[PDB]
């Protein structure tokens, strides 16, 4: 029995499972910090489900397999070209951006789909939120147009307008040298092109706006380089402060059902990603569009429902 | 009559289980089948006819008009096989199954004992034609063109719709045989005179009749090839058909009430021949040269005389056969050229000799040569207009003589002359291009041997 | 103007692909030699074999529903009858006049 | 029919009169209601009392009923209007149209 | 070809056809959203059915 | 060669408030995507 | 006609006692076979709206469909079989009932008929 | 809004509907009125936004406007008379009231003004529920008053409804309004038997209950309120967009679909009673609804229009919640002209 009005009405309600330890926590920071293994060993810490960072092919490793598809049939993108030509003419840098965002957004569906259904919290990176310091990035390094920037705030507004913001917001400080040197150290060729303006950027978009707006809603851990790799200390932290200035206290049983059927069925939360505002990079042809998803029909477990696909192996299909 | 309807019926079920490969082979195959049961119906009595239930009844002037329908889809198919290649299979299946429920609507159509039976398959055929106009059309006009089509049709149409019921409520029946065994004469009244014109709109307006043929250029020219064939041969003799059945109730008042219909359509074949030699497309040219011929049958079946209407018969079938091979030949030098314009491709006969003769025999039949019958039907609806009226010479002379010149004006510009030097992709004309000309072309030169077969009931 | 002047992203217009460059003597039925042949051999065989000729031949020795011959006797002995007894061949009157009742005038 | 049912008939008339005016404060829009619905109660009550119509006399208590609910439900949707734009404006109400 | 198949037939039937019917339609179409030009209206008919009827 | 489909100029059509624009409805504006409408605590001094 | 205010008649009854009395329709009825075909044709959209193999699907499913549409039909085929039979009995009643609203008409031949003739030329 | 309390609230319209439908006292079907409106209003605002309160608040004044009409013809008739059965009335000015006020109740033009606007307020399910349960109710008075009724006035609100639906429904980009529109339309060709023949009312009310449950399913599948957000759904499911192409065909009145079916029995009946010229103005009046229903198809399945990027990722998922008798729905709003004859049912 999927969850639904009837299960909420018998048995199922979501304030009986969350036990003071749901306080989904993002860490967020510069291209090239530890946060990622900050993160990692919180979540070890704490008890609480892992979230690595949503990519090109989240999606793929949450439908059908877990391998991910092609590049033509799962986003369209792809980073390196952005890192190699930021400026070129096929609109790969807004493609991405809006791509990444729309990943985003699923993950932090399925985080709060887990929270709800299971009450134990989760961790994540970089969320929907701090999703548009990278845009601003683009922006100021003259990558993307001002059009691209208000379709991004347009979809941004309609799709967070409905999901709760995170409880505790984990920023690791690390100076643009210091993450410059650590990406010439990583040896990555496509890391290297990038600019010391971007990293720059993407710090003074992280400081002067995000940090401010959040620690207005939420509780905000501001942390440096050499305070990161402590993370007994940041775990106490994290469980002295207590939560009474979001919105979270304010839920109860029926915005937590209205939620708990937002988060699942995806094709909600995805919903408003496909406003027909017709913005050239992102924008396909119908030829395309038509011989894309034919191919896309054409994958092996892909042509019908998930369990009545008989190539890939699917028995008793004409008794389910 | 089910022993046609329901292998027709049958078609949709074997091309849905049919291979992605095979589909076009079973549907050809079974159709043509289903087109050789058909000629059964030519056993015609010269008595009433051949009444075989409550519902369904074929004539002599149903079964060559069933006969031409049931012949057609082959043809269809053939000549569809070439432009869906790259198509998917399920869409392919998809224009089958409408060029299928088109047949199936188009039989039914004309056996129709009941008016309101025959009406509901004859607005019922609407459906399919127009979704292949407005999805397998290429240019950006088949929009408009399907909108066209539909909307004077069903504007000339629902008048009919409120006649049929008055008169089935006045008379007690609709079915054709009480119709005309308990028929009575129509009183000059108002009242008599819009139920005339209730009962005439709906099938002048798809001859078409002159002033009423804007959507019929717009139709044909942007509709693919099936869809063009299936519109000239078939679906413009539907109006004609149902004149020939309703004017046994409009009967004294057609005497009179015709004159507009007259002198509109006598007029109009002047000046549609007269547009045809002006003409920067084709196919435009080619529904224009429909729009005459249909002109003439008007007048035929206004006129009103045993001969006319024998005239009118045949008219309609051998402009069928005559109309469908143009529009093929045409779409076999589009397929090439991609442009449809009539100047661009010239010199055609020193590349593709073959096409060169079936574009001279198309054109032949078009200039309405003896003994084919073409000529059959324009005599008799001539002779027959000439005991109307002697001055209806002139009209009809003219006609026949500007018809010649477009269609040998069109046979010179296409075929004659010299090659255009930059069009270096004419490929040699296929076997199934072939067949399909050969296929159009015979069976109106074995008609010319047994006229009676399609001379109509009055023979 | 930092447009590209790339409306959208769309494929290139394919070009006309030719039967006869990869299959010679091609039929133009399809593209895979087998089915194509196998096309133009039952779209011959059942148009010109079966349904023109075979259609062709049934429809010239159709029997005479429409009742010719059987007017041209009847005709022949109405016409013999009549001019052996010295009768006005056809009558002006279709139908006797005596069981037809003309309205009295009385004018 | 007198004199008396002429005028209840008569108010009712120009209270649906004062609705259909609309010149603002969608609270008059409701005043007007009830004004008609008192109105409606009174001739009512006149009628069921000059017939002797013993039964029907609980009729103008439940009509009373229904149309107060209905006046409670209509103040709770002016107060949300007024929510969202601090006045009970009429002309307020335009997001909407054919 | 010009002067009455493309222009003066075009003009008689579907082009006035379609004029009539879209200024008809941005007539009925175009209201504000005001109820109260609604309600004017709808005492309007409330009279003329109350009167002109009976 | 290929099959007219529609693009991004024919699609603008459709995406107005309404058919066919007048002077008048020029102004007006297409809804949100989701329908909501952006919304767009009293100090008292007890003196002496 | 309106039948609905007919004497005797049981307020929520689908079919009446009478009825019973008119022959029932044959379960290979062309209209039966239609309702089947329908639920077929249900079963078939069912299966192509949730992306299943649209002919091989669900045969239990396609096979409720269409037992379900056939019941419901045969029922409906009774009931409006039983209201024409009613009208037809209704309308013979009312004729009897009535000779002088519904005249013999003398029997005359067309061959003391006078119609006019419109000559076609 | 609580599951439980929503159901509840669903059950109270219905039961409020079916208390106007199984009494004869004209008290008890105001009640059943009143009933109805007191539970539908919260189901409008069920997702809270300003338009759902300002859908609300007009549809709450309309209808208490015409509930308080209806008591004033009420009252009238049993001054008149000391009855309060349901039956032809006894009064000429009572009975105009009353006709008048389930106009109003209905949506019959000129009382149509507030249905697009309250259907674009409120959301799909809730414009479902509005469109199709809320016609029964005034829909069965009518019916069991219709011996009474003037035919001038009730055919005049008839055309006038179908002239309106037709000409409004042109200048709609907007699905919700597309609806309204076709919906007064429908109340139109409905309203214009009911002086000759119930029968038919009734067989038009439940053809389009069939043809709207329909669209508004394929509409709620396809989560689209706008043409252009629906012309992006041939990219994720043709089927789809086939289906409502073929629904939009049957709405428009061709044949030989099941949208045939009402209005040609309404022309039959209409011709029945010597009247010739008001079902041909209908007929031709329906060609606009048709032409809508047809740039609507021309939008959506017979053209593809151009998509999204972010189109793709919605490919890997598919529709967790299925709406039930959508099938059979779409079969009944398609496949039933052959079984026309059925309607000696009194359906
Ligand atoms: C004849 C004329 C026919 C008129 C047309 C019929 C109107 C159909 C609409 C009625 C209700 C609307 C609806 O259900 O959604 C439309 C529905 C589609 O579902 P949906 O719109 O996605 O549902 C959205 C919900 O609002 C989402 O809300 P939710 O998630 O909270 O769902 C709660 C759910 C679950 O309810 C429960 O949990 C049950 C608990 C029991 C509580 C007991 C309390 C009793 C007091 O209950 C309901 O959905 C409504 C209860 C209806 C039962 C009333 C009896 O389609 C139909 O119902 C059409 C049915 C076909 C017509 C009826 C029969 C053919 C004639
Ligand atoms: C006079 C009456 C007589 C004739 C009756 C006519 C109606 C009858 C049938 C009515 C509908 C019931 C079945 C339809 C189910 C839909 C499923 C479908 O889409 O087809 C896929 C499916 C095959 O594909 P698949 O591999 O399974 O999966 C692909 C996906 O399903 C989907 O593939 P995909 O998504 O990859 O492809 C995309 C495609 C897919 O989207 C679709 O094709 C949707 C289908 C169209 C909607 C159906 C309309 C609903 C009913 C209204 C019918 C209107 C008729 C009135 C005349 C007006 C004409 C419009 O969408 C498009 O391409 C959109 C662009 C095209 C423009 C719009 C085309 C016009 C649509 C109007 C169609 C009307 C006729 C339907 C004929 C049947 C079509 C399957 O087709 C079938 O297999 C079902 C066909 C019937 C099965 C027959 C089996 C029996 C044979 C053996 C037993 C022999 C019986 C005799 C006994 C004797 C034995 C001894
Ligand atoms: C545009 C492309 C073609 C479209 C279709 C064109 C075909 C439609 C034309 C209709 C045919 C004729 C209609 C009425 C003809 C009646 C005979 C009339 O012409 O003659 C005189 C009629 O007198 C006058 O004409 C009175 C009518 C005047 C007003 C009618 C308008 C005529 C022109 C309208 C043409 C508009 C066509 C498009 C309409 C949408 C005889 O006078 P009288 O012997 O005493 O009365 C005989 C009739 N009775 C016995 C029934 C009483
Ligand atoms: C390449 C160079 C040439 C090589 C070939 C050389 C040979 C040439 C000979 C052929 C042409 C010369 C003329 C010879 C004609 C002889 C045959 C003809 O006389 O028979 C006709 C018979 O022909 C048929 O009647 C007509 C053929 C049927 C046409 C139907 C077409 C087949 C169906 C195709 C689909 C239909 C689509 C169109 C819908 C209507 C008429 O005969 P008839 O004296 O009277 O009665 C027959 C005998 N009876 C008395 C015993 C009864
Ligand atoms: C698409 C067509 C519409 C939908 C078809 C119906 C689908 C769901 C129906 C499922 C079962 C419902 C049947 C009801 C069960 C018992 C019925 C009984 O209790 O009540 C009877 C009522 O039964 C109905 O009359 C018959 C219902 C059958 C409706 C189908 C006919 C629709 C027209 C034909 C279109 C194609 C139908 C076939 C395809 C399925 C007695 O009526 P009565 O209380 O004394 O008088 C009230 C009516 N008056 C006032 C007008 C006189
Ligand atoms: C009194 C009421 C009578 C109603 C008569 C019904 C006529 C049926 C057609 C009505 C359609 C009128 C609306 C209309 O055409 O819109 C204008 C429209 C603008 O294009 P849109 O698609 O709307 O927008 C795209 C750009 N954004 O203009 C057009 O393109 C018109 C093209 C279609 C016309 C087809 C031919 C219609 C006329 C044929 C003659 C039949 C007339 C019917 C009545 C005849 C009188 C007995
Ligand atoms: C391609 C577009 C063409 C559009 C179609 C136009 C056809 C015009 C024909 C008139 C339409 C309605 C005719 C009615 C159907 C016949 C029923 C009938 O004859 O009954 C008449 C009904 O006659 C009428 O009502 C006719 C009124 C016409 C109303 C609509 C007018 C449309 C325009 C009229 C002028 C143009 C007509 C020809 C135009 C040709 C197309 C361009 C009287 O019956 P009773 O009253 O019961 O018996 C008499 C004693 N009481
Ligand atoms: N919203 C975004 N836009 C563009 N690139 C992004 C975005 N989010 C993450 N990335 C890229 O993802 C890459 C890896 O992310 P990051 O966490 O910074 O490094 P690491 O995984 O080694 O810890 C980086 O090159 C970063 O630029």
């Amino acid at each position: 029995l999927q969850y639904g009005p009837l299960a909420f009405v018998l048995g199922e309600r979501t304030t009986r499972k969350l036990t003071e330890t749901s306080k989904v926590i993002t860490v967020d920071g510069n291209i090239c910090s530890g946060k990622g293994r900050l993160a990692r060993e919180i979540a070890e810490k704490l008890g609480l489900r892992h979230f690595p960072e949503a990519g090109i092919h989240y999606a793929d490793s949450t439908t059908g397999d877990g391998k991910p598809l092609d590049v033509q049939l799962s986003g369209n993108c792809s980073l390196e070209k952005f890192y190699d030509d930021p400026k070129s003419n096929d609109g790969n840098s807004y493609r991405l951006q809006s791509w990444l965002y729309a990943s985003r957004l699923l993950q932090y569906a399925d985080a709060l789909e887990h929270l709800l259904s299971t009450g134990q919290g989760v961790v994540l990176e970089r969320s929907i939120y701090s999703d548009f310091v990278f845009l601003e990035a683009m922006y100021r390094q003259g990558f993307i147009r001002k059009q691209c920037v208000e379709h991004y705030n347009e979809v941004k507004k309609v799709t967070a307008c409905e999901y709760l913001p995170p409880h505790v917001v984990v920023y690791v400080d690390v100076p643009v040298p210091e993450i410059q040197s650590r990406i010439q150290k990583k040896g990555n060729p496509h890391e290297m092109k990038i600019t010391a303006a971007y990293l720059q950027d993407i710090e003074n978009a992280y400081k002067k706006t995000f940090l401010p707006e959040m620690s207005e809603k939420c509780e905000v851990l501001q942390y440096s380089a050499r305070e990161a790799e402590d993370a007994e200390k940041v775990v106490e932290d994290i469980e002295y402060l207590k939560c009474d200035k979001g919105p979270w206290p304010d839920q109860d049983d029926r915005t937590f059902h209205r939620l708990r059927m937002l988060v699942q069925n995806k094709l909600e939360v995805l919903n408003y990603t496909t406003i027909p505002v017709y913005l050239p990079e992102i924008t396909i042809g119908a030829h395309q569009s038509d011989r894309v998803f034919q191919k896309f029909t054409e994958l092996p477990g892909r042509k019908y429902s998930p369990g009545y696909n008989e190539d890939v192996g699917d028995k008793w299909i004409w008794l389910k | 009559m089910l022993k046609i309807i329901i292998p027709t019926t049958m078609l949709l079920p074997m091309t849905w289980m049919s291979k992605h490969n095979m589909i076009w082979i079973n549907a050809t195959v079974h159709s043509l089948l289903i087109s050789l049961i058909s000629l059964s119906l030519l056993n015609q009595l010269g008595e009433n006819s051949l009444n075989f239930s409550l519902t369904f009844f074929s004539d002599s002037l149903s079964a060559p008009l069933l006969v031409l329908t049931t012949w057609l889809l082959p043809l269809m198919l053939m000549a569809s096989q070439s432009h869906l290649s790259k198509e998917t299979t399920t869409r392919k299946k998809l224009y089958i199954t409408m060029l299928i429920l088109l047949q199936l609507f188009l039989i039914m159509t004309f056996t129709a004992t009941e008016l309101i039976l025959f009406y509901i398959l004859f607005e019922a055929t609407l459906v399919p034609t127009l979704i292949i106009i407005t999805r397998w059309g290429n240019q950006t006009e088949r929009l408009n063109a399907g909108l066209y089509f539909l909307f004077y049709t069903l504007a000339g149409s629902l008048p009919l719709l409120v006649a049929l019921v008055y008169i089935q409520n006045t008379t007690g029946s609709l079915n054709f045989l009480i119709i005309h065994y308990w028929s009575h004469p129509l009183s000059n009244s108002w009242s008599n005179i819009f139920m005339w014109l209730a009962c005439i709109m709906a099938f002048m307006v798809k001859m078409p009749l002159y002033g009423l043929h804007l959507w019929l250029p717009k139709a044909h020219v942007e509709a693919p090839i099936a869809g063009s064939m299936v519109l000239a041969a078939v679906l413009l003799k539907l109006g004609g058909y149902g004149m020939m059945r309703i004017t046994t109730i409009l009967n004294p008042l057609t005497n009179y009430m015709a004159y507009p219909f007259l002198m509109l359509s006598m007029w109009g074949m002047i000046m549609t021949s007269s547009i045809c030699l002006r003409q920067t497309d084709l196919k435009s040219l080619i529904a224009y040269s429909s729009v005459s011929h249909m002109a003439l049958v008007i007048v035929a079946i206004m006129i009103q005389t045993p001969w006319s209407f024998m005239g009118a018969t045949a008219l309609m079938i051998a402009h069928g056969l005559t109309s469908s091979m143009l529009f093929c030949l045409a779409n076999t030098n589009y397929e090439r050229v991609h442009s449809r314009t009539m100047i661009l491709a010239r010199g055609l006969q020193t590349l593709l000799p073959l096409m060169a003769t079936w574009w001279l025999v198309a054109s032949l039949t078009n200039l309405a040569l003896p003994p084919s019958i073409n000529l059959i039907g324009e005599l008799f609806i001539i002779t027959a207009s000439f005991s109307w009226s002697n001055i209806t010479i002139i009209l009809m002379g003219m006609n026949m003589m500007i018809t010649a010149l477009y269609s040998l004006y069109m046979l010179i510009t296409t075929q004659r002359g010299k090659y255009t030097h930059h069009i270096n992709n004419i490929k040699p004309s296929f076997t199934r291009e072939n067949a399909l000309m050969a296929l159009h072309i015979l069976p109106l030169l074995l008609l010319t041997l047994n006229p009676k077969m399609i001379l109509g009931p009055l023979y | 103007p930092p447009e590209p002047t790339i409306r959208l992203q769309e494929d290139p217009d394919p070009e006309d692909e030719n039967l006869y460059e990869k299959n010679p003597d091609s039929h133009g039925y399809d593209k895979d030699p087998i089915v194509d042949l196998w096309n133009m051999r039952v779209v011959f065989f059942f148009g010109f074999s079966i349904v023109l000729v075979l259609g062709s031949t049934f429809v010239a020795y159709l029997p005479d529903y429409r009742m010719q011959e059987w007017a041209r006797r009847e005709a022949e002995r109405l016409v013999k009858y009549r001019e052996a007894n010295g009768l006005p061949l056809m009558e002006s009157n279709c139908f006797d006049p005596n069981k037809i009742q003309l309205p009295e005038d009385e004018d | 029919m007198p004199l008396v049912y002429m005028n209840i008939i008569m108010a009712f008339a120009i209270a649906l009169a004062g609705l259909l005016m609309y010149r603002s404060h969608l609270m008059s829009s409701l005043l007007c209601l009830e004004g008609m619905m008192l109105s409606l109660f009174i001739m009512s009550t006149l009628i069921i009392l000059n017939t002797h119509f013993t039964l029907a006399n609980m009729m103008p208590i439940i009509l009373l009923v229904f149309a107060a609910c209905e006046a409670a439900l209509g103040l709770s949707l002016l107060v949300m209007v007024s929510n969202t734009y601090g006045t009970d404006y009429v002309q307020n109400l335009n997001l909407l149209q054919c | 070809s010009s002067l009455l198949d493309l222009i003066w037939l075009e003009t008689i039937l579907p082009k006035t056809t379609s004029f009539i019917q879209m200024k008809m339609s941005i007539m009925v179409s175009n209201q504000k959203g005001l109820i109260k030009l609604y309600f004017l209206s709808f005492l309007i008919t409330i009279m003329i059915s109350m009167t002109l009827f009976n | 060669a290929r099959q007219w489909q529609p693009d991004v100029e024919w699609a603008e059509q459709f995406g107005g408030a309404v058919m066919y624009p007048t002077k008048e409805t020029a102004h007006w504006k297409p809804p949100p995507w989701n329908d909501v409408d952006p919304p767009k605590n009293l100090t008292l001094n007890f003196g002496p | 006609t309106m039948m609905s205010g007919r004497p005797g008649r049981v307020p929520l009854q689908f079919l009446p006692n009478e009825a019973r009395s008119l022959p029932p329709p044959k379960l290979t009825d062309p209209r039966l076979v239609y309702m089947g075909f329908l639920g077929y044709c249900s079963g078939l959209i069912d299966n192509a709206i949730r992306r299943r193999p649209v002919v091989s699907a669900g045969l239990h499913r396609q096979l409720l469909y269409v037992t379900s549409f056939v019941f419901f039909g045969y029922y409906l085929l009774k009931r409006q079989d039983y209201m024409y039979a009613l009208r037809d009995h209704d309308m013979f009643a009312y004729v009897k009932s009535h000779p002088e609203d519904f005249p013999e008409k003398d029997k005359k031949t067309y061959g003391e008929i006078l119609e006019e003739f419109h000559p076609v030329r | 809004m609580n599951p439980i309390i929503y159901t509840t609230l669903i059950m109270t319209v219905m039961s409020g509907t079916m208390l106007v439908m199984i009494s004869s006292h004209w008290l008890l079907i105001w009640i059943g009125f009143e009933m109805n409106l007191l539970a539908m209003i919260p189901v409008l605002m069920k997702n809270f936004n300003p338009r759902a309160t300002e859908a609300a608040t007009k549809y709450f004044l309309t209808q208490a406007t015409a509930s308080m009409m209806l008591m004033m013809a009420i009252i009238i008739n049993l001054l008149y008379s000391g009855q309060w059965t349901i039956t032809k009335m006894f009064n000429p000015v009572a009975m105009t009231m009353m006709t008048m006020a389930l106009a109003m109740k209905l949506g019959l033009s000129p009382f149509h003004f507030w249905v697009p606007e309250v259907t674009q307020g409120i959301s799909l399910q809730a414009g479902l529920l509005l469109l199709t349960w809320q016609k029964l109710a005034p829909l069965s008075v009518l019916c069991q008053i219709s011996q009474s009724i003037n035919p001038n006035l009730m055919l005049t609100m008839a055309m006038l409804s179908i002239l309106i639906g037709g000409w409004g429904g042109l200048n709609q980009t907007q699905l919700r309004k597309i609806m309204a529109y076709s919906s007064i339309a429908h109340m139109g060709w409905m309203t214009a038997v009911l002086p000759y023949n119930t029968t038919m009312t009734i067989l038009n009310l439940l053809i389009y209950i069939t043809m709207t449950l329909a669209m508004f399913m394929l509409l709620i599948h396809s989560s689209a309120t706008t043409t252009l957000s629906l012309s992006h759904t041939w990219n994720k499911m043709p089927v789809i967009t086939s289906l409502m192409m073929v629904t939009l065909l049957s709405m428009g009145g061709l044949p030989p679909l099941s949208g045939f079916m009402p209005k040609w029995m309404i022309i039959q009946e209409m011709t029945k009673n010597e009247s010739i010229i008001m079902p041909t103005l209908m007929a031709m009046t329906a060609l606009l609804n048709l032409y809508f229903y047809m740039r609507l198809a021309y939008s959506s399945s017979l053209t593809m229009f151009p998509s999204t990027n972010n189109m793709k990722m919605k490919w890997q998922f598919e529709h967790t919640k299925q709406m039930k008798l959508l099938p059979t729905m779409i079969v009944l709003s398609t496949l039933v002209l052959p079984m026309t004859p059925a309607l000696s049912s009194l359906n």
